[PDB]
């Protein structure tokens, strides 16, 4: 009834969700050319900007993931942005997919921090100037924190994009029920809906940059 | 109400002038000064200095070091060691010397000498950032 | 009915989550006053940061009014 | 088997063999997690 | 220096850090700690030596 | 307490280096006359 | 009745959301004191920002008194 | 009766909204101390701003004691 | 009885309003430390402002212990 | 049913935990204004710290909306 | 019994008033760090003010544990 | 059942304790912005203190999600 | 039973008192960042004050987890 926009869409019995997830890349054309059209011009510029804002803090080992992270922020930002389209199915509202993006990358990071670096990795479990009577309690803290990092990653995305879409949908329904009643109030609620859509556009981009920046910071912590 | 005084060992840019606002690069972070501002005294770091005349026009200089002192009678005294207008500087020598100092920093090993490298580094970084 | 009754307490409780945005918005437009008194030449760039903070703060506040109305009417 | 491993396996081999090694180990940890999830359901 | 014919031997003080910091009338000054008074005193030691040298 | 203070410098020194680097970044039309008016000739005994 | 009874708890709970504006308003007019003590020449421009912050803060506070009365009387 | 009983919980809950003014008043008279330590010559003008902030803060606090007594006795 | 029972929840809830003064008092005597470290010559005038803030803060805190005991015993 | 009823109060209560992120987000983007007004040349590095703080703050906020929906629908 | 049951909710609720002292104590010993970093020569006089603030803050916190135990056992 | 029902309210209430970490985390990464804007050369040593504060803060936040799940499932 | 049920609400409510230490700990390790950025030579003496503040803050936080477990199991 209310959560119809989050059910796995099926067209003619076929899983149309496989198309919608494959689509966002179709908006990033590429060219061997050296001077090219406006779309690839701006995109090539943003991808450079993002890669400079994300990969700068990394050492030589960290910047090896520069393809993955820039490809991750470009996919999440395009899925979230496309999701704001009417009647769209936003595959980042799904906990399944977001789990399948947060579990590997978080796991891939801590593993590479545990293969090498294993003595610094276990030492990161205790801050430097930590006093003696407080050592034992502060290790069970972090291991639980470290364990909920991937859960926090996926939930922070699904719960922020879902709540945003549902909210726009509710206020939208209010304007509908208000259409046959006082007209200025309809204009006020509609104005609220307009300002909310702008916020959802800012959240769509921020949630992409947040998901990626947190995977990045995990990467820097283990490289 | 504010009587400004911007000077250098050899040049007096202002003297008891009545301006409305003054931006300075203090060592404890920048801040802009208007009339009746709380009395303060600070020493500068490399950075711009913008002066807003009452007519709404803005002069921009570049001070290297010195001292600022806003007083109880709304009288400001800004004394820079080396004050140059922005157009007397070039970006190439700024970026060039920034690299040389960055090169000498990774190369150096002594604490005191390294600080003098860093001091010259931040000297240039504020140059390129203030220029363009 | 015990369901129609519990909907009033549940929708009333979830509204208390708006108290977080009443305080968070006061801090943003409080720090804008302090931050602008120090560097008034950045007025336009500071205000840009206040609106971003105001929006993100009130965002968490409307998520509560979301549930407050999701329970009162949508259920 | 032509132009597939030519356009898909060569460019990603630098990534699918040394960069993403820890990613696959994580992806299995994921499949095991979703399997244990969809089992008790 | 007073005129082409007249000059006078004057004298100006030089205050240490503890004098400026512990002054009662320096309480009205703001964002002041014992570090910004050290940098300010030092720079005013070269400002009164330079002023003297020009007079 | 800035870093060079922990290093043992003084604002006289911090000011010399800073005023120096600002003199080098001068364009050559002004670099000579500005190095003259601000050079040091005194010698400790 | 269980409905007339639950309306008292629900309207009472939603009023706690006013505590957010009691604190947010204290921060605004607290930062106005600090911000004005630093740059008293901006008194008129600072106060303009306090009222804007006071209004937006109390706005979230009256949204709670909205629901508090929407439940107590309008339902 | 379930109504006389729910009036105690509802009036008790709405009183928690006073906690917002207990904190908002502490910030105002806390910033007055900081703001006056910096520019003690503005003591009379700062205090004028503290009372304005104290009043507007406690205003939201009494709106809660309003509902707390509107439910306990007026209903 | 449902009335004697609800009096315990209502008096328990209204006590949470004291949490506002626990935080507001910490801010006052926290700003007194900061404000006195900056201008220690005003120690006697600053402390005068702390007590005024402490009193007005705890005032809102005892209004809650008022209702907490107005419900538990006076009703 | 007493279970379907208690799910509304439980999901309503857990939403109040979002009030913590409404205030925590206001502090981050409030300190960004203050921190940027003092060293505006670090604008890009400061903002990098705000987003990290905004994310970690709202993280605790969505853990509450997690339980709020884990109770309302998943149970 | 409905009385023995309501005593658990009432004593549980009044304990939330300790959250005010958890935050108020953090502000005092937070401002002591800031205030001492400025004027470390006043260390002994600042600390004297922290303990006074810590005591007065926790005072409001134990008034809640008072009622929490006044309800759980003394009634 | 009254036990299965009370488990929802009890687990919902204990989640509100996460609101403390939503605010405490905002203060840490808010003070990191202010502290780094003043001495940016200590960036690596400051951040070391932020993570320590972030961990210890969120530690108290997960102790609540502990009880929230200890009641909902383990009982 | 109404007693076994009320123990869940009472133990759940008393856990909210941990939210006070989540915020108080954020202020301590937030002021340590600010206080250390100003006088980094006092790093060892400042940190000594942070742990003292962290302990005293979390002390009030565990007094709540005390009652939370005193009710859930010891009663």
């Amino acid at each position: 009834n209310l959560f119809a926009s989050f059910i796995a869409p099926t067209i003619l019995g076929l899983p149309a969700a496989v198309l919608i997830i494959l689509f966002p890349p179709l908006l990033i054309p590429t060219s061997k050319y050296l001077i090219n059209n406006r779309l690839i011009t701006t995109q090539q510029w943003l991808i450079k900007l993002t890669s400079k804002q994300m990969m700068t803090m990394h050492n030589t080992k960290g910047r090896t993931w520069s393809l993955m992270l820039v490809s991750l922020i470009i996919f999440i930002a395009t899925t979230n942005l496309l999701g704001l389209l009417p009647h769209s199915f936003t595959p980042t509202t799904q906990l399944s997919m977001n789990l399948a993006m947060a579990i590997p990358l978080w796991a891939g990071t801590v593993i590479m921090g545990f293969r090498s670096k294993i003595k610094n990795a276990l030492a990161h479990f205790l801050p430097q100037g930590t006093p003696t009577p407080l050592i034992p309690m502060l290790v069970i803290i972090e291991t639980i924190s470290l364990l909920i990092q991937p859960m926090a990653l996926a939930v922070r995305l699904t719960a922020n994009i879902t709540a945003g879409h549902l909210l726009m949908h509710l206020i939208g329904s209010a304007t509908l029920a208000m259409s046959t009643i006082n007209l200025p109030s309809t204009l006020i609620i509609f104005t609220i809906l307009i300002l909310l859509t702008i916020l959802e556009i800012a959240v769509a981009l921020i949630q992409a940059y947040v998901f990626t920046l947190l995977v990045s910071l995990y990467l820097h912590d283990n490289t | 109400q504010m009587s400004f005084t911007f000077a250098s060992p050899t040049q007096v840019f202002f003297n008891g002038a009545n301006v409305r606002q003054v931006d300075v690069p203090t060592l404890t972070g920048a801040f802009g000064i208007l009339a009746a501002h709380v009395p303060t005294l600070q020493v500068l770091r490399p950075g711009l200095v913008v002066v807003h005349a009452e007519d709404g026009t803005t002069s921009k200089y570049f001070v290297s070091s010195g001292s600022i002192a806003v007083n109880a009678d709304s009288s400001v005294q800004l004394l820079a060691e080396e004050a140059v207008t922005l157009d007397m500087l070039d970006l190439g020598a700024a970026k060039a010397n920034l690299e040389k100092a960055q090169a000498e920093l990774v190369g150096t090993a002594d604490e005191a000498t390294r600080a003098e490298i860093q001091i010259r580094i931040e000297a240039n970084e504020a140059l390129v950032k203030a220029l363009e | 009915d015990i369901d129609t009754a519990a909907k009033f307490i549940g929708a009333g409780a979830a509204t208390v989550g708006v108290a977080g945005s009443g305080a968070g918005i006061g801090t943003v437009f409080g720090s804008l006053i302090i931050g602008y008194a120090r560097n008034p030449s950045l007025k336009q760039q500071l205000f840009s940061y206040a609106i971003l903070g105001f929006a993100l703060s009130e965002a968490m506040g409307l998520f509560c009014l979301m549930v407050a109305f999701l329970i009162l009417f949508a259920m | 088997l032509q132009s597939i491993i030519k356009n898909i396996w060569i460019p990603m081999k630098p990534y699918y063999t040394k960069v993403y090694q820890e990613i696959w180990i994580g992806m299995g940890l994921m499949g095991f997690i979703v399997y244990k999830i969809r089992a008790a359901d | 220096f007073r005129s082409v014919i007249s000059y006078k031997t004057e004298e100006k003080p030089i205050f240490s850090l503890n004098t400026v910091a512990s002054a009662d009338s320096m309480s009205i000054y703001d964002d002041i700690d014992a570090d910004v008074l050290q940098n300010y005193q030092e720079y005013n030691l070269a400002n009164i030596i330079y002023y003297s040298l020009k007079e | 307490v800035a870093y060079w203070r922990q290093a043992g410098l003084s604002y006289i020194r911090y000011s010399q280096i800073c005023a120096k680097a600002v003199r080098d970044a001068l364009k050559t039309e002004f670099k000579a006359n500005a190095e003259k008016t601000s050079g040091s000739n005194v010698k400790i005994v």
